[PDB]
């Protein structure tokens, strides 16, 4: 579950995007980037 | 040049890597000493929103 | 490989337990013991 991977794992960058720690969602982003990419 | 870069794709600079919007054209391939002077955006880049 | 992506999803328990999300924490907690088995 690869794509269910990047399921849970995008539901967690909405999420915190929606809770206001603006950091932890860039740069988790960043880490969700080179999960998907690689 | 000048863009504001991510906090560490300051770094990102260094062949074969996928940007944030360097995936266009950026990535430096075989000899690109493209000079750059960088540091903490955090005078200002961040607003209220 | 899925090593460093196994150790992003510890990352991102860790960061949840520091947040303060139980739900959340059992969510990625069960996800991770399912991701490491299936």
């Amino acid at each position: 579950d690869k794509e269910w991977i990047l399921q849970k794992i995008y539901e967690i960058m909405r999420l915190l995007d929606e809770l206001x720690d603006a950091e932890a969602s860039m740069r988790v982003s960043d880490l969700i980037y080179e999960f998907m990419k690689k | 040049d000048s863009f504001v870069i991510r906090g560490d794709e300051v770094r990102q600079i260094a062949p074969g890597q996928t940007g944030k919007i360097a995936d266009y054209n950026y990535k430096l391939p075989d000899d690109f000493t493209g000079c750059v002077i960088a540091w903490n955006s955090n005078n200002l880049d961040s607003k209220v929103g």
